[PDB]
Parts: structure tokens; C-alpha cells; sequence
């Protein structure tokens, strides 16, 4: 997809994550297991809430047919009101079909950009006291414990703090 | 070989699927279908109240008062109006009903009328009232439509006849009137003596008039003779004259416009059942809650809207990735 | 503690919103807001050119010449027509115009007339032409639209009344006659003294006649009878024929269509200000540059196109982050 | 946003920075100050530009009303028009509400691609000579003066020239 | 110095352009133009079947028999009908066409008529069935509408005039009557001995009658007179019934329909030409498998979309950068 | 453009790489030269082909006109009749235009998109063992024969194969 995370470089989704959209799969010396991020979930759940209002709500404004008859000498005004009917229903069909095809696209992309941007985020959090695998996944240079994986899923995890105990793993 | 924090994403068992423009049949975690396909067959009640069921009458048949229509001679508010595509009783008397699909068109937006008797048959005293034919026949008789009166001879004269009616009803009115064109002179004789008679109505408004044809035409109902039927809106507090020297149908009754709103007529050859719906189309009624429908364009009630669409799922939830 | 550079985007204190798909009431740097929403509340010149005011007078009225439209008898080329919902002052003497929303149209596309006498009065020297109504009085005394003649007996007698005129003026020209029908046969008598009578009217193209119809309708302006309207667009070089034995309301004059282009009827009860503008709305006079406006559908002159939006604003700066 | 550094990684705005879209915030020895990024603002500015000309063109062959008048006796005509000026109304209405919402959308992640794109080239260029510090800052590992601001600011930074200094600050 | 894997893409020396929303005259390395702007400026054979081309003839002159159209005497099945904007050959006796608008868009249905001889001119045997005009001669001397035939008077005598014709062909049939209009009283009494005539014409569904009307008009085509025709589609199995005491003008012939579909009359100068096309339009034939075209918005067959576009071209390759 | 990397990072594109819409140029002690990437390049062009489809389908649902003629004295109704046509003549010129257009601003961004995924799908398998330069090339801290280049253009590069030979070359 256009962001390159979702059946990218994450290759592929979690049956084991079902809270949510988003979210983390840890794993130490306490043991492993999967947690959805509540925050970046929320805010899509919240966009996605307001696409699909807005595309319901922009075509509420449609054309209805009127059932009208017209005599055998008024041929030419029956093919019109067909016409008419016909082209309205027309327009309206490739309004309401181009416009999910189109939100359908940004739909996934919107997912897509996501996951991305919350990798990113951790990433830019852990800098050089985990090393990127390429698989979604940082490993760590140091032990990181439940509270020490807890910090990092709600962004407060201190590099300052183990900074000078990854540098030697990292190093030795 | 470190500890781990991985970013991932959901997947499910869903098989959803979506379209976009870049790919198709995407397989999505969750998707919302925003289009209703289905009814439930029947013609219904619409917010509780219930269509008017013509059967085997046409609109004309109805408000004419063709005989074999008289369970239609009184008929409650209606919801929207069931009229087959080619009923069997209209004009029982061959002939024709000028701007016929205008007043159909009218109905459209009339959900009641009063009929009212402006007209009383006895009020004739100088012409007979009891005419009628073997093409409107009840029981083995002659007969004739039950909102008409056919003015014909009484004691071989038919004088002027000259009728009025002042719309004090409190509403606008429906009125109809015929002109009766004879297959041939002795037809023409026996009916109103006079030759080169003619039949003249006039509102503030409306100023039209006639002269009857004879001529030999193909036999319709075994006649070839016709009636030609016109009508008029007329206005609250406004006069109709009718005048004529032999070949009018007068009304008895005027139509009142007792109720107005949207309604509609609906082709269909069905017929009510006892069910309650608040959109109400010929195929079926629809109950949804969904934006879109592709059941019939031709609805009636509180509706979704209609497109031609086989399908419109919304993806919701991202693609679902094994 | 090393040096920095940040990158980094504008803010602002804009509270300027925008709506997406996405998301709504987003507060942006910057904004276009692409629809107008004002109008000046009166009616204008376009480009200097006024208005025709039709006041309390129908089109039919200024073209027939009903007296009380006596300021319309000459009126100078024009940029849009306005008339009343429901003027006063049209058919004086009660009656119908065939084909009147026709000639309505036409005038969407003419902005001047030069009025041409093609059959003056006094050319009718077989029939009495000073006949007139207390329908259409001025002063007190019985008179009649300015721009017809009302043919009548002359010395007990109504002779074949024939006219003709040949368009030679240069342009199409529109001719309007009528037809009188009586309330009855003594007024038929008093005024034609003739009986069977008709109204021909005759040109390459066009050949419609009338039988006058006499019968009892109810009072109009204090009158039982009615006059029936009709009219032409008679071609460059083309010759129009009027003959008749009684009830002719004939044309004294022709309108030459002398300017042609876009125009229109404005449905206003208001009047003229002195003010100007290049995009006339009912409602007021729109003065913008923007692309859209949301003030009313029906707009006469260099208009912005019309939506029913509340609201048209592009974001063009980037959301406004405190 | 879509790209993750407007109200993402970059939090905030700057009203210190009034001559431009996207720029730069510079702090030394020598002090602090705001200056925009001419080159980015300049490209973004033309294709906003492009954009709003394009919205308003392609709505320029717009269905216009015109006043006709119906008798009594032509009640499904009148309706007929009615139902045509209404319906072509409703299309344009709808393609122009439409056409501003998914462009508006599009406005925002422009900027945000812009701002990104921004980040980038400056990362790109700068490498290991400085930390990247997860906020759109970059903190030098040498002393960068004025002279040395500017360089990269457009695009002359000498990283092969600042490479021996950085890495004996970044390592002692 | 060491080893280098770059990332790149493609370029060529593709000029071709395309625009966006937020840029214009991009330069792209592969793109696909959508438009078909070119056709052969041809009219041709619609899948091997000519159009009916009446040259100078107008439909009215095709189906009446104009003497100036004999070569459409019969003609067989066609895929479009050619005719031009204003021919010349009509009705060579002046007059009018009842419902004509109808017929031709009736038309856009027909791909052909068997004419049949409903009521054959020899069973006339009580008039003079040889009548015709200067206005429609044929080397010199007086002649007629092929497919009509002009009552006129037989031994100074004009009996009732009474033809019938069960449509027993198959297929609805288009029949066509007239009624003359003298322009005097001798023309009157020279043809038809008879006044205050009429002409009545019936079906099941249509009863439509005629008085002649005498007036002086303008000449076309030398004569103040006129032909005033109208017409009825009549149902398989359904009698048409004429009647007159003079003036009437009675077809000949019934145009049965025996081939229907999806056809048209083209408004074209032109002529056909020995060429072959799917997609027909007014300025040439179209030859494309492109699913938009910009060349005229009235063409007949199997054609792309039309669009007002001086461009659609969609970018499948990527930014061409140097 | 919106990912950063056709005519961004990556500032030119490739004459010589004739056989795909993506790829690599590659260069060692053995010599130089063009390849596409065919999967890329594939998964692009399956996108594209039913982008054009999409984009056709949706307006074959179109209006037609269809000749019709009226007497002088039904002006209204042919006014009427003429309003129609052109203006659903004017909503599909306008959809057909507006959807070239769209759709045309997102297929060059897709292509920006498939670049940009391509260099981090490479750069993310490579990591440390090579220099970013910032001009879409890595420079290997290690010799990379043909089979080594052919490894990496089908993401079979040997990382952990090739890490401590580089980290001596990366450090010396
Ligand atoms: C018809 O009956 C009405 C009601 O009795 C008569 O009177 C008025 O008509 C006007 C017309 O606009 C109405 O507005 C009033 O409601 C009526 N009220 C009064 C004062 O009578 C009318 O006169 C009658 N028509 C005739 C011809 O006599
Ligand atoms: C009506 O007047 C005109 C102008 O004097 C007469 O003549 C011509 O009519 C034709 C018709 O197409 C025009 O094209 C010419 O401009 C006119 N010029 C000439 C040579 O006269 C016409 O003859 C008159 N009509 C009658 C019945 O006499
Ligand atoms: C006209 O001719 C037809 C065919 O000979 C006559 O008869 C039938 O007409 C009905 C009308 O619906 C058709 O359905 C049948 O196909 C016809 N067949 C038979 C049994 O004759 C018809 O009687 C004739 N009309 C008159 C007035 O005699
Ligand atoms: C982050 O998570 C930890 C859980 O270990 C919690 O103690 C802390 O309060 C959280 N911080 C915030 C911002 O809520
Ligand atoms: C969509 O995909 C499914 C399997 O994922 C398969 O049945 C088929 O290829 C597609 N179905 C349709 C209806 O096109
Ligand atoms: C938009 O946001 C403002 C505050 O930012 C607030 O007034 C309200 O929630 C919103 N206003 C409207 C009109 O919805
Ligand atoms: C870059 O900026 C410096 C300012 O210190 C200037 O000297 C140099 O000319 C600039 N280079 C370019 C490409 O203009
Ligand atoms: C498009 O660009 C070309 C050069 O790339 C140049 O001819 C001109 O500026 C543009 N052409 C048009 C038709 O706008
Ligand atoms: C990757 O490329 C090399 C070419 O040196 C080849 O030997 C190997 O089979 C390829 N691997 C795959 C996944 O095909």
C-alpha cells in the first residue's frame, strides 16, 4: 500500500491482537503477548466514523422520480420525462459508486499510514537503544521488563535513562 | 539475542469484501453495506393508512361511477392510490377523457375528497334523467355511470338546460361533464329532437364548449357512438354554468378536495395486505435504516435513496492481512 | 548540549475552519471561502440599461393596451422584464390568452419593440369602431384597450370586415386579435346584428379560425362575456389576413421585435432603484468576484453560478497548530 | 496527518516564523531565530494555486435556471421543469460540497507531505554528523556556526568537511 | 570508494503531457488518451444498411407522394433517415401537418413501412376521384399527392363519401387524411357543390372531425388555399371510418409497420456514400475502440460516450524527469 | 511529489533502465549496469490496468441525446428539452474531466509511493552493512560481487552473513 507497512514491511496482521486496530506484541524474559494501542485506534475509529457520514450525507441531496403518464400523442414529452428520470438515476449511481470506490482507496491507505506513522513514532523514541529488525519489530539492548514495555506503549520510556547500558551492548 | 516490542495490526476471519479504484475484491477486517436490496413482496399500509384499492376500475372509471365500481361510491383518506395497468372498468360508454393524464397528475397530491351532491338529478324537471345503456348495464338493464345524469327528451321537447353551481364547500372542487357523440341522426332524434345542438360550460376561468358528432364509428362495448368527458378545478366561491341544447352528461357531484399532500398513483396488479410500512413501493415495502436502496425508483412514503447499484460496501477496517 | 536546527511549519491566530472527508471544523493559516453570500437587496440597471416595470400591469395588459397601463405605451429598449405575482391590471375585459406562457418565452429573448400602426382605425370605414366597456372605463366613460378596435354595427349593418397587412418593417412583428363571446343573443344583436358569425385569421403558415359562442358565465368585472386572445409572429414579407362577419377584435397595431438577446421576466413585487449592476437577482443585485453565490436560482445578467451551499471554503494554508 | 509530521513528530507551529509555509529554527553560539524555507514555500504556494484555479474551472460549465411559466392545463410540464432545475442543482451542488471536502483533505496532507519531505532532505544530507532527536530537531555533534546554518539551510552543508569532528565528539 | 546499489527509475523520450489538480503540462513516460477526436466525415451504411435518404423531399412529402419524390415510392428497410434542414419538396399544396413532431419521432422507432392499398381509389364510384393542382403538376398539367386522393364532385353531384379499412396487415398501420380549406366560395361550389360540409374520421380510440373553413390568405405556391393533414396509428384489428359531404382528402394507402428498432432522422445537407460504419454521426462516421468521443452529441449506432473534452488523457507511467 | 523520491532524493530518472518502471543500477570491481525490478514493477502495472478500467466502467453509464423536433409554438418545451441534454452533456464532461484529473494526481504519487517503498524495502535489508548517500545509492562497507548485487534485487542479501566483515571496515 501506499505507506508500505501493512502487508509490507509488517508482513502480515495479528488474529492474537482483537481490541483493536493497532498496537504492540512484546516480548522478555517475564513473557510475551499483544495489546492494542487505544490512542492511534481512537483517532481512525474517529475518522472513519466521519467518512462514511459524509459520504452517506453528501447524497442525501438525490433525485427521486415522480410517477407522471402521458398520452399516445405525447410521445415525444413521455421520452423526455424518461430521459430525465433515467439521466438523473444515472448521475446519481456514478456518484454513489465512484464515491466509495475512491473513499475505499483512502480507506486502506489511511490504515496503512497508521501503522506507519505509529512505527515511526516508537522508532524515533528507541533510537539506538534497540536495533531495527525490518519486521516491525525493534530489538532491544537491554532487558526490558513489563514496566519498561508499558512506558513504550504510551510513549514515555527513558532513553536518557538506559542510554549508557544499550551503548555497551551495543558495543562489547 | 534481545528482547522484542513489535508494531503490528488486527486481522480477523472476516471475508468482507471491498473495491477500490486501484484494486478489487480486497478482503477488509470490517466493511459496512450501505445498500438495502430487499422487501417484503406485499403492498402495505403506509403509516397506517391504507391505499385506495381501484381492483379492475380505472380513475376514470371510479370518479365517473362506472356500475361496476359502486364499492368506490365513498372512499376514506388513502395513503397512495393501486391501479392495475390496463383495467377492465372505465368508460363503460365507449369514448374518451379529455386531459386525463393532467388529472391524474392532480391526484398526486390529493389524498381525500368529499363527494358532494351540487347537482341533484331531481332539479331536471324539464328533461329525462333516467337514461342509461346496455354498455353500463346492471342486473340485465340499462344503466349508466352513478355520478352522471343523462339528459335526455321529456314529452318529446328538450328545452334549454341550464344548470349552475356556486363552490361554497370550502375547497377546490372536481367537477366533470360529457358531451354524447351519436353513431347516426335517428339516434340523435330520439334522444333530444333537436338537431345542431351544442353543450357550453363556463367558470371566471374556463370558457369551453361543444358540439356534438355524428358519424358511424367501429363498435366499442357493441356502441359506435361515444362520449367525450372533460373536466375543471373550481375555485372556492366560484360558479360553473352549464348550458345545452341536447347532448350533455351533466355532473350530479363535484369532487371536494377534502385532503392535500403526496401521495401517487401506483401501477401494480396486486392487492392490499394487512401489513404496515412507511416506504411503499410496487414490488414491496422497504424497512431500513440503510441510506440507499435498489429495489424500484418509483417509491412512495419515507424512502431511501434509489441508484441502480448491484452493491455499495464502505470498507471500514483495513485489509486483512493472514 | 549541542546546537540545532528544527524544521518546522507556520502558525498563526487564523480561526478560519475547513471541512474534509475526514474530519470536520479544522482551523487552518489560511483559507478561500469561494461563495457569495450578499446582494444589495434592490432591483437595477444591467449595464445601465432599466428594467421594463410593468407596475400593477400583466404582459397582456401592455400589449393589449388595458387603459390603466397607459404609461406603457411607448416604452424604450429594456435589459429585463418585471412583473407582479398577480397584477391588477391585464384582461380588463374578462376573457383568456391562448398560448400566453408561449408568448412569455418569446420574451426572454426580445429587448425592444417599436410598435407599429398596420391597421389604423380609420381605415374601417364600413364598421363602427368606437365600441368600448365600463369593463375598461376611464374617466367614467366606457372605453377599451388602447392598442385593438372593437369592429361593430354601422347604420344597422355589419358588413365581410377584411384587413390585411404586409410585414414590411424590416423585422418579425407579434400581432394579437380576439374574438368576442356574448353573454347573449340580444347582445350579439345589438352589437353585429349578425348571427353564425366567425373571426378568420390567415398567413402563409398560419390559418386559425372562430365561431363565437354566446351563453350565460358568471360575471367577471361585471361581465358575462368574454374576449379570447390569440396571437402571431408574422414573418418578414409575409401578409396576414383578418376576415369576419361579427365579434373581430382586430389588431390597430403590430410590435416589430427590434432588438433581440437574452433577457427575461423577473417575478418582483418591488421597484426600480437607482442603482446599477452587471447580475440581477429577485431578491437584490449581486457586486462579486467570487465563483459561486448561494442568493437565488433565477439571475439575469454576468452571474456567478448558483448552489444551495451554506457554506464553500477551500483551505489553501495548512492546519493551525498552537 | 498523513504523513505524520504536521501535529505529529513536529507538535507545534511557529508564529515566530512569518515569512513562510515551512523553515527552519536555528540555535549556536551565536543565537536563535526563525527564517522559511523559500524553495518548499514557493512549490507549495504554486500548486495551491493550481488547485483552487482548477476547482472553480471545472465548475464553470454549470446548469443554469431559466424562468418559464406553465398554465393551469400543464401541471406535469411544470413539474417536469421543476424536477430538472431542482436535479440539476442537487448534481452541482453536490459535485461542488464534494469537490472542496476531498481537496480540502488532500490541502492538509499536501503540507504535511511537504513539511516530511522538509525533514527529510535535511536528515538526508546532514547523516551522523548530528542526533536526530524524534521533535523535527537535529543537534549538532560540532560547533555549526551562522556560516554553517545557512549551508544547510540550502542544501551546502559539508558533511565529508565536518565528518573527522563529528565522530570524535559522537564517540569520546 | 566502495560498492553501490542504487534505487532508481525509469525515463524515455516520451513528450507526452498530462494534467492534475495541483499541476498542469506534466511530462509522463507512458500515458493513454481516452478521446476519439477524428471520423471519416462521411455518411455511410449503419452495419451494411443504408439510411433512407430523402435528398430534397421532407418527410411529409415522402409519405403523402409529393410527385417530386417518386423515387420513394417504395423503399426498403433503412438504419437512419437523412433530411435536410429545410427541404424543398413538402407539401406542394400548401397547408398544414397535424401532430408532425409526433410522427417524426415516431419515426426513430420505424426501420420499415410496407405501404399498403387500404382504399383503393377505383371504389370511389360516386365522385370524381382525378383531382389535382398547377401546385403539384407533373409535366406541365395538374396533378396529386401520389398516396391521397381529392374528392371532388361527379355529374354535379357530391353523395356522402363513406370508406372503411380493417387493419387485417399484421403490424399497426400509419394512415394520413387531409381536409381542404377553399380560399372562396366558387372554389366551394366548383369541387364540391355541397356546403357546410364536414369530415369525420373514427376508430375504437379517436374520433377527430372537420369543417372546411373558406377564407382568403396569403398564396404559397400560387394558391390562397389549404391542406390541412392529420394522421392516426390504427391497431391491428382495428377499422378506421371516413365520412364527408366534401373536402375531404382520403389516403390511398396505410403505411403498415414492418420493421422496428432503434433508428433516427439525421438533419444533413449530405449525401450517402460507399462507405461502411458502426457509429453514424451527423458530421462523419466514427471508427474507434476509445470509449469517449467529442465529435457531435447526435449519432446513431454503436458509439462511445460523447463529451464537450478538447482532451481526456490519463498518465499510466510515471513523471518523465530528465 | 507526495513520497518524496521520483525527482526528490532520487533526482533523475534512468535512459538506461529500459525494461521496468523501477529498479537498480548496480557497481563493483566487476562492472556496472540497469535491471528492473519486475515485482515492483508488476504490482504497479496490475494497479494502473484497473485504474483505467475503473475509470472508463464508471461512465458507461452516460447520457444520450436523442434528436427530437418542435413547432413554433413549443418553444418551452423545446428550451426544456435542450436544457436537459446539455446539461448532462455539461455533468459528464465534468465528471470525465475531474477524474482524469484526480485520478491522474494520484497514479504519478503511486509511482512516487512504489520508489520510495522499494529504497526502504532494500535500505531495511541492508541496514549498517552500507552508507546511505541520500541520492537513492548504498555504499557498501564490504565488496559485493554479481551473486551478492543479485541477492539484494531479490531481498537474499546476508546480513547476518556479512556483519562482521563490514563493522571492520565500517570502524578501521
Ligand atoms: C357564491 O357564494 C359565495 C359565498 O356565499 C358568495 O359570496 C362571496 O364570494 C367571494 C368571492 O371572492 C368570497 O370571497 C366570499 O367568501 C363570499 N362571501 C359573501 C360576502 O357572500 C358569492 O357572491 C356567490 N356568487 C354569486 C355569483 O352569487
Ligand atoms: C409584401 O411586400 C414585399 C416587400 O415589398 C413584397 O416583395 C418581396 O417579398 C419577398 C418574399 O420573400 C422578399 O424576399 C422581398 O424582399 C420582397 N421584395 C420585392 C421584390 O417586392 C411582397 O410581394 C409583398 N407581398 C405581396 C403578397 O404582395
Ligand atoms: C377486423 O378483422 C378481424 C380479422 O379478420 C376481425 O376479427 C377479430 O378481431 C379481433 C379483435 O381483437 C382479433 O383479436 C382477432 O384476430 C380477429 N379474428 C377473428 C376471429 O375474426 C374483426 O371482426 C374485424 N372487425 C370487424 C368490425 O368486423
Ligand atoms: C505510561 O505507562 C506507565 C505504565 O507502566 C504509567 O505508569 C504511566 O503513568 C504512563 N504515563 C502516562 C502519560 O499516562
Ligand atoms: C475474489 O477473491 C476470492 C478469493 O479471495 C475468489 O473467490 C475470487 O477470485 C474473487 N471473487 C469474485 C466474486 O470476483
Ligand atoms: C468548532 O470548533 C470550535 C472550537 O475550536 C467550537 O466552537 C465548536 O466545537 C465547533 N464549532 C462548530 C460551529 O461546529
Ligand atoms: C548556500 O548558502 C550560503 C550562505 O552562507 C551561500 O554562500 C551559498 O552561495 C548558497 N549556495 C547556493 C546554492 O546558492
Ligand atoms: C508545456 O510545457 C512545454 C515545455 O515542457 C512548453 O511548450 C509549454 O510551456 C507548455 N505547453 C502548453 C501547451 O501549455
Ligand atoms: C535470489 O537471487 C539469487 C541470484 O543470485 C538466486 O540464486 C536465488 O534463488 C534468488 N532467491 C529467490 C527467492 O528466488
Amino acid at each position: 500500500g501506499l505507506f508500505g507497512a501493512i502487508a509490507g514491511f509488517i508482513e502480515g496482521g495479528w488474529q492474537g491482537m482483537v481490541d483493536g486496530w493497532y498496537g504492540y506484541h512484546h516480548s522478555n524474559d517475564q513473557g510475551s503477548g499483544y495489546a492494542a494501542d487505544k490512542e492511534s485506534t481512537q483517532k481512525a475509529f474517529d475518522g472513519i466514523t466521519n467518512k462514511v457520514n459524509s459520504v452517506i450525507e453528501k447524497m442525501n441531496t438525490q433525485f427521486e422520480a415522480v410517477g407522471k403518464e402521458f398520452s399516445n400523442l405525447e410521445r415525444r414529452l413521455e421520452n423526455l420525462n424518461k430521459k430525465m428520470e433515467d439521466g438523473f438515476l444515472d448521475v446519481w449511481t456514478y456518484n454513489a459508486e465512484l464515491l466509495v470506490l475512491m473513499e475505499n482507496e483512502r480507506t486502506l491507505d489511511f490504515h496503512d499510514s497508521n501503522v506507519k506513522n505509529l512505527y515511526d513514532k516508537v522508532r524515533m523514541q528507541l533510537r539506538d537503544n534497540v536495533k531495527e529488525l525490518g519486521n516491525g519489530c525493534f530489538e532491544f539492548y537491554h532487558k526490558c521488563d513489563d514496566e519498561c514495555m508499558n512506558s513504550v506503549k504510551n510513549g514515555t520510556y527513558d532513553y536518557p535513562k538506559y542510554e549508557e547500558e544499550s551503548k555497551l551492548n551495543r558495543n562489547e | 539475542p534481545g528482547d522484542q516490542i513489535c508494531i503490528g495490526y488486527h486481522a480477523n476471519n472476516s471475508t468482507e469484501k471491498v473495491d477500490t479504484i486501484l484494486e478489487r475484491n480486497v478482503t477488509v477486517t470490517h466493511a459496512k453495506d450501505i445498500l438495502e436490496k430487499t422487501h417484503n413482496g406485499k403492498l402495505c399500509k403506509l403509516n397506517g393508512i391504507p391505499p385506495l384499492e381501484l381492483g379492475d376500475c380505472s380513475i376514470a372509471g371510479w370518479l365517473l361511477g362506472n356500475p361496476e365500481c359502486d364499492r368506490l361510491l365513498s372512499v376514506p383518506e388513502w395513503s397512495y392510490i393501486m391501479e392495475k395497468e390496463n383495467p377492465r372498468d372505465g368508460l363503460c360508454y365507449p369514448g374518451s377523457f379529455n386531459d386525463y393524464e393532467e388529472l391524474k397528475h392532480l391526484l398526486s397530491s390529493v389524498k381525500h375528497f368529499e363527494k358532494v351532491k351540487i347537482l341533484p338529478k331531481d332539479r331536471w324537471t324539464q328533461h329525462t334523467t333516467t337514461g342509461g345503456s346496455r354498455a353500463c348495464a346492471v342486473s340485465g338493464n340499462p344503466s349508466f355511470f352513478r355520478n352522471m345524469v343523462w339528459l335526455t327528451e321529456k314529452g318529446s321537447n328538450y328545452p334549454v338546460a341550464k344548470g349552475s353551481y356556486n363552490n361554497t364547500s370550502g375547497e377546490q372542487m372536481l367537477i366533470i361533464w360529457g358531451v354524447h357523440h351519436p353513431n347516426d341522426e335517428t339516434e340523435q332524434r330520439t334522444l333530444y329532437q333537436n338537431v345542431g345542438t351544442y353543450v357550453s360550460v363556463g367558470t371566471s376561468t374556463l370558457n369551453k364548449r361543444s358540439t356534438p358528432e355524428i358519424a358511424t364509428r367501429p363498435k366499442v362495448n357493441g356502441l359506435g357512438s361515444r362520449m367525450e368527458f372533460s373536466w375543471t378545478l373550481l375555485d372556492m366561491w366560484d360558479t360553473i354554468n352549464f348550458e345545452s341544447t341536447g347532448n350533455l352528461i351533466a355532473p350530479e357531484y363535484g369532487f371536494k378536495i377534502s385532503k392535500r399532500g403526496s401521495s401517487g398513483i401506483m401501477k401494480t396488479e396486486g392487492t392490499l395486505e394487512n401489513c404496515e410500512t412507511k416506504c411503499q413501493t410496487p414490488l414491496g415495502a422497504i424497512n431500513t435504516t440503510l441510506p440507499f436502496h435498489n429495489v424500484h425508483p418509483l417509491t412512495i412514503g419515507e424512502c431511501p435513496k434509489y441508484v441502480k447499484s448491484e452493491k455499495l460496501v464502505l470498507a471500514t477496517g483495513l485489509r486483512n492481512v493472514p
